[PDB]
């Protein structure tokens, strides 16, 4: 055939891939974390948006830190061979490097490690997108007039 | 407006 | 013959390192609102980094907090694209 380039990921596998949306709105009273009003608007917008991109969307609501880790582990052990990519959306409280389950925190590194090229071989070489709506600390940006 |  | 085990990840953060992220209780979060809008408008047109750059500009320019508390009033947000991708990403093909 003619000359070829490979500057772009192959996105014409039979499936675009999974879109896991973790929507944490209500937190265990003992954590002292407030409810995240408006997050259901986010979860619904994401579901529709990624549905139109032909992702297999799975919405999950109010997961404990244990459920988050087990979900990510189980998803990483699926056969992604026929899928172009992987998307995970996290909607929760957070701080730098951390996302909160309903009962306590989860290291972002623990979540993403399941999808390392050596630990999820059927996603190796494929784009793994983590979209994170969560605080990364407590600084506020005062902005500057244009 | 609220923070996360 | 090998690729890095950390290759081919992209982290689309809502906010800069160390900062709060803003969520509106009626409209949803600034970042997710803007992300869905730009995916809706540009997923059949633009490479994903260029989509996320439009998201950055939308959040940075169109949003500013309103609070009865002076500490939290009139604040801004810039999202933070962290790419360890090795190729361009288009959601369309052919
Ligand atoms: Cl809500
Ligand atoms: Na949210
Ligand atoms: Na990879
Ligand atoms: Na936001």
């Amino acid at each position: 055939s003619g000359i070829s380039l490979d500057n772009s990921y192959k996105m014409d596998y039979p499936e675009m891939g999974l879109c896991i949306i973790i929507n944490n709105k209500n937190f265990h009273k003992s954590t002292g974390m407030t409810s995240r009003s408006g997050t259901d608007v986010d979860a619904a917008n994401l579901r529709e948006t990624f549905r139109n991109l032909k992702y297999e969307v799975r919405n999950k609501n109010d997961l404990t830190r244990e459920e988050i880790v087990e979900l990510m582990r189980d998803v990483s052990k699926e056969d992604h061979s026929k899928r172009s990519s992987f998307v995970c959306v996290l909607l929760s409280h957070g701080e730098e490097g951390i996302i909160f389950g309903t009962n306590g925190p989860v290291d972002l590194k623990k979540i993403t490690n399941f999808f390392r090229g050596d630990r999820c071989r059927s996603l190796a070489g494929k784009p793994k997108l983590f979209i994170i709506q969560a605080c990364r600390g407590t600084e506020l940006d005062c902005g500057i007039e244009t | 407006d609220e923070v996360d | 013959h090998k690729i890095p085990v950390e290759a081919d990840f992209l982290y689309a953060y809502s906010t800069a390192p160390g900062y709060y992220s803003w969520r509106n209780s009626k409209d949803g979060s600034w970042f997710i609102q803007s992300l869905c809008a730009m995916l809706k408008q540009y997923a059949d047109k633009l490479e994903f980094m260029h989509i996320l750059t439009r998201v950055n500009r939308k959040v940075a320019t169109e949003f500013e907090s309103f609070s009865f508390d002076a500490t939290f009033h009139a604040k801004k947000q810039i999202p933070c694209i962290v790419s360890m991708l090795t190729k361009e990403l288009y959601f369309y093909h052919l």
